[PDB]
């Protein structure tokens, strides 16, 4: 599908955005 | 009564008022019930310290560059070296990061002008000492290895010390009053298209390179005590002088790198699961 | 602002900060971000009942978790990030009197300060910045490097000199109010809990001398300026 | 948005500031952001309206990242070069806008046909282009512009181009310019508070046009978000001045 | 009207009546009955015109009840949206109706033909659609644009479009807006009084047109009946904020 | 001004046999739609009529309960107007957490209560569709919804109506009594956007012929 | 005051109260007890630092739980009796925001009114008094009775007429503050959250015509109009 839609559950929250916890994004 | 009416003049039928302008007359069709009504700005409404103008934008300081200064590094030895064009940043390789807010808002036109202003951050403490001399080269440029071309020209020596910072205004000598961007001004290349010299030759113009450079040398070699560290990062700020002056309107040559998707219809293109 | 000749309790020239209950003082210089203002008329019309401020709870100093700068950091790394206010009620500091009111309002308006303070030795040297981004929610990805941070309202500490720093953050919104919780009853449809991003990134890598620390430590503390809180329900846990 | 004189603490003597080259060449100013928001961004070019369709839907919002073309990801019928615009540049900057928007909409015709262009107030959705409303098979008995909703007409005979200027019709203080990611399925409130509403265009009989876009004069941006990280390679399609 | 402040006899405290919205987000506003009945309504979408015929004949009333479509009955020429415009449904509540219409029609070509727009005043009939007056078989020897009556012309290749506004010429003080069965046969003298007269529609060839109406400035309503029962199915046709 | 008019938009009973603490009442009051679940038909009042033809509201709400009784009637309600989260059936205590108006029903009859308008918006965007196309009952699908106008932000404030003190009549009167629930726009109601009617007329709707042409003449 | 001739809505001739964002209105009369003072002038040497008030989330009405009068009950029994404040934080009431400060505040000073609702109808007939006893701790037992309550600060409620009562209370405590939570680290030589006890008695029993209603409801609401909070901590659940 397109993965796009919804973010990984490793670095996401449940309202589906990156976790403020997850610093590795940049 | 019903008279004839005499009166007439000629007239030059045109589809559009005002297309091309940003400010002037317009012809524009209100979608309201009432044909003068307006948007509210009472309450809610541009707060008074955020940009006006794209000069407003350009007097923000931006990270340019940064360098490494040593105790190893002997006097004379450029340790900072660069064409100063806020039209692009390298003429013979690609650029990818975080520009500037100035070359950002540069990128935009198709000539600038002005002094540029430059900051030095020294990223040290009180027990690093030393001194460099920073300098605006014009028209012909210094050997890497010969100091005193770089001493005949337009410099400022700082001693660092206490103070771990230096402002630096570089003055705008050139032959024209405005100067040129050395970016296109339109780019159809969408698709990274392997170029050749026909397409070089059918470009939109001609890129006239700058050759003004600001360079920084070693003064007195850096001396820290042993205790602390032997090598420093040095920041490289940048902004639009106080009468930067920027004119022409024309394609970006800037565009987002990160994080780009194009939009689709919701909800029918697939978002109910 | 001027230091002094050396006595019995050394240079005891400091200056502080009072808020409430709560004192914070300082050995050396700070850096403020300017003042700047919040949306103001629409409260009137988006609450029709009158709002409250509970100042000797919001209006306090509070710390919240500890962070730690290493030598390893490189420029553009994130040392730590705050969605707020969902972070100061739910994450960080969750017994603090400042989140009282949020267990009753689900509305409010909300203009905070967040001071830093850090504490490296005279033989390390790097550069810190802490910068504000409003109405974040689903746009925290882009426009999130040093560049935009200097940008936007920020602070820079540097980690020798141990200069303060304290942000100004005012409420600009899209929305009239933001919503205060989450709860199993209420929409989904909507995001509570964030107006506003709080990033701290590296400008400058820590660096030490032969032998020296390989890490030092920043400490955070927030306080609600102008905290408004508008329908009063039961109250609740907070997330 | 922090100017930076703040952390410049150094007082020091410098060169001098000179004399602005602003009014030398002309007074043709290009310098106020309002003023590059109100010149048009072409959209749409040379795209089909079908009657089949309730119409062609123009989602109303300026330009910006979140209509830039990106090599390799599926073909839409945006214009590509939308996201490397001036004004486009300038509201990636910029995360709020309030105001009304102006829409050029030239119609490639000069028939005696009507095509109605229908304003859609915020009703919380995001689309564009041809779109059958509840997926029915016929539009002329029940057409979106005799629906009630407010409506303008383009007669191509008399002329085939049109200026409408759309209202900030919507529940909120601010409309949102741009997301991290346009196509992620997220809190569906949120989702729509991008855009402000719709612009429709039907036709009677199948017929192309082209749309510009362009800020109204009661217009205002806000939330200043500062540069993004960006590329360019422009250097390499061109000559320099010493062959 | 009754407001309905007599039967509120409690006098106990409550809560703040607040501060209205009205001026805050535009200064559009859209409240005013005259206001929304002067904005337009789609009658009639590309329906054809016919030669053969006296004309199109359009009956002087505002739109209402009485051009609702309901699912099972015959198709008639009439746009199915019309009872669910904002201005139809204000209509529902007022029975009384004075002053001019305005009908903007349009035809459907560029040619060089005259199409001719008669008015006819109250004569006691009501009707609609291509009808052969008398029932003959050729009106071109006596049009009804040149019996005597107030006419105006269209020439499409000048512009396809026109505004004509007509008066209120009846014997009555007010116009009847609806009845409760359209389709009853009464009292012949009543039956006729839910209209001013007519506007007739004579083309030379074969040529489709689109006809709106709208109130004139000159235009009142009264004789006010409150809210009918009504349905709604709305909800059905729709996502929810919560998938 | 037609906001203004007084318009029945419910009814409940209240007898001897409802405990304390038990909801009488309980609605969604938004003025876009009556239901989220279910098809409308009947009278809808003048305000909801008037608002199904704008895309935007604001402001209070005004409510009006007349309790269909004699002076022999007595007990106690507590109105309350619930905002973003709502209160459990049997929670009394959620309700009492809000903005309430407790009412000694005796000698009067009638309580008047407006509603705050208290949300994160200046206005409210209708729950109703701008257009709606579908004229002849389709049968719909995940499909037809997908290509919607819009998508509908529906309302969490709640309005509920619970007993303080069971009521107690004599035993010579009725020992339930039925409570009529009026409704109106507030001093400050506010409406913006025209669009499509939500609603529409249910009853002796008729389309106009050609009179006396088709078959008028006996 | 005076009673009219009837309408469309009877007799509309009611009084109402209102408190922040809560409105009780009246059909007949009320009795209200006297307004007393409170002890003054210890606050300022109690406590170093400032108290702080809450009015929005405390001055408000709040009702706690239903009270049953039957034709079974006898004078001198107790229909409901409250500890305050304990038995308005962890017993009656637990999710209203009234109760919000007394999480993060050790201390407090508290002056109270409580509003009493009656329903019983023209055929029944009975009596019921409300009485307050000041630092009950430790005395409950004693001077317990109808009589006792007719001596102490008290309202009288007639269950035909449904005539409201309106109790004042005063803080009259043997310490300058009252202890609003216990806490598993904190010490349990003193007794905390009871400044005070309230009785609901009856008089007079309830009694009732042929096949008519063998009992009927009294509803009680309570505010404080003057609560002084001291003593700032981390938040806590209640009890």
């Amino acid at each position: 599908d397109n993965p796009h839609r919804f973010l990984p559950a490793n670095v996401s929250n449940r309202w589906n955005e990156y976790s403020s916890a997850y610093l590795p994004r940049v | 009564d019903k008279p004839k009416d005499v009166s007439s003049i000629t007239i030059i039928p045109k589809p559009r008022l005002g297309f091309p302008h940003g400010k002037g007359k317009s012809d524009a069709v209100a979608m309201r019930v009432n044909p003068v009504a307006l948007t509210s700005f009472q309450d809610v409404s541009a707060y008074p310290d955020e940009p006006r103008t794209t000069l407003d934008i350009a007097r923000i300081w931006g990270l340019r560059s940064t360098f490494n200064w040593g105790s190893g590094d002997e006097h004379g030895k450029e340790l900072f070296n660069t064409v100063l064009d806020p039209g692009l940043r390298f003429y013979d390789q690609d650029y990818e990061g975080q520009i500037t807010p100035m070359e950002y808002v540069t990128g935009l036109y198709n000539f600038w002008s002005g002094p540029i202003e430059l900051r030095f951050d020294f990223v040290s403490n009180a027990f690093h000492t030393g001194t460099v001399i920073i300098s605006a080269e014009y028209n012909r440029s210094s050997t890497n290895t010969d100091e005193c071309q770089s001493h005949s020209t337009y410099t400022k020596t700082f001693h660092l010390g206490e103070q771990k910072s230096v402002h630096f205004t570089v003055p705008y000598i050139y032959d024209t009053v405005v100067r040129r961007n050395t970016a296109s001004a339109y780019l159809p290349v969408t698709d990274y298209d392997k170029v050749d010299n026909v397409s070089r030759a059918q470009a939109m113009g001609i890129r006239a390179e700058s050759k003004m450079r600001v360079k920084v040398r070693v003064v007195n070699v850096l001396r820290p005590v042993a205790s602390t560290t032997s090598t420093i990062e040095v920041l490289v700020y940048m902004r639009g002088g106080k009468n930067y002056a920027l004119h022409g309107l024309k394609q970006s040559t800037y565009w987002p790198s990160n994080s780009v998707v194009p939009i689709d219809s919701f909800p029918p293109d697939g978002y109910d699961p | 602002e001027v230091p002094s000749k050396e006595s019995i309790q050394g240079d005891a020239t400091q200056q502080s900060s009072k808020e409430e209950n709560t004192i914070i003082t300082r050995d050396q210089q700070q850096t403020v971000s300017e003042n700047i203002p919040s949306t103001v008329g629409d409260l009137v019309i988006a609450s029709s009942e009158p709002t409250q401020q509970f100042r000797s709870l919001t209006n306090r100093w509070m710390p919240i978790n500890s962070i730690r700068v290493t030598v390893n950091g490189k420029r553009n790394d994130l040392l730590a990030q705050y969605y707020i206010p969902e972070d100061f009620l739910s994450t960080h500091a969750k017994c603090a009197p400042n989140t009282i009111p949020f267990e009753t309002y689900v509305y409010g308006k909300y203009e905070l300060e967040m001071k830093f303070v850090a504490n490296g030795n005279k033989f390390q040297c790097g550069k810190v910045i802490i910068s504000v981004k409003f109405d974040s929610y689903q746009a925290d990805n882009i426009n999130t490097g040093f560049q935009a941070a200097l940008s936007r309202p920020h602070i820079m500490l540097d980690l020798s000199t141990n200069n303060e720093g304290v942000l100004k953050i005012p409420f600009r919104y899209h929305r009239a109010f933001v919503r205060n919780q989450t709860h199993k009853t209420a929409t989904a449809g909507v995001r509570p809990g964030k107006f506003a991003s709080i990033y701290v990134q590296v400008l400058s890598p820590l660096q030490t001398g032969e032998g020296g620390a390989n890490d030092m430590f920043i400490r955070p503390f927030y306080r609600y300026t102008r905290a408004e809180f508008a329908g009063m329900s039961y109250k609740v846990p907070l997330t | 948005m922090d100017t930076g004189a703040k952390e410049d603490e150094d007082e020091t003597a410098n060169f001098s500031d000179g004399v602005t080259a602003m009014g030398f060449q002309s007074l043709d100013t290009q310098v106020s952001i309002k003023d590059i928001l109100r010149r048009p961004v072409l959209l749409f070019n040379h795209v089909e309206l079908d009657p089949d369709y309730t119409g062609f839907f123009i989602p109303i919002m300026p330009p910006s990242r979140m209509m830039q073309y990106k090599s390799g990801d599926k073909e839409t019928s945006f214009q590509r070069l939308i996201g490397r615009t001036p004004q486009a540049a300038i509201m990636n900057l910029f995360r709020f806008w309030r105001g009304s928007l102006r829409y050029t909409i030239i119609i490639h015709s000069t028939d005696g046909h009507p095509i109605y262009v229908t304003h859609v107030p915020h009703t919380g959705n995001r689309v564009y282009g041809l779109m059958k409303v509840n997926n029915l098979h016929e539009y002329t008995k029940v057409p979106i512009f005799g629906c009630g909703l407010t409506t303008e007409m383009i007669i191509p005979s008399v002329n085939p181009s049109i200026c409408v200027e759309v209202p900030f019709d919507t529940e909120n203080n601010w409309a949102v310019t741009f997301d991290e990611d346009a196509q992620r399925n997220y809190s569906w409130r949120d989702k729509g508070d991008t855009v402000t509403g719709h612009l429709v265009v039907t036709p009677v009989v199948s017929v192309y046009m082209s749309v510009w876009v362009e800020a109204g004069d009661d217009f205002e941006v806000s939330n200043f978000y500062g540069p993004p990280s960006v590329k360019t390679n422009d250097w390499n399609y061109a000559f320099s001045d010493e062959h």
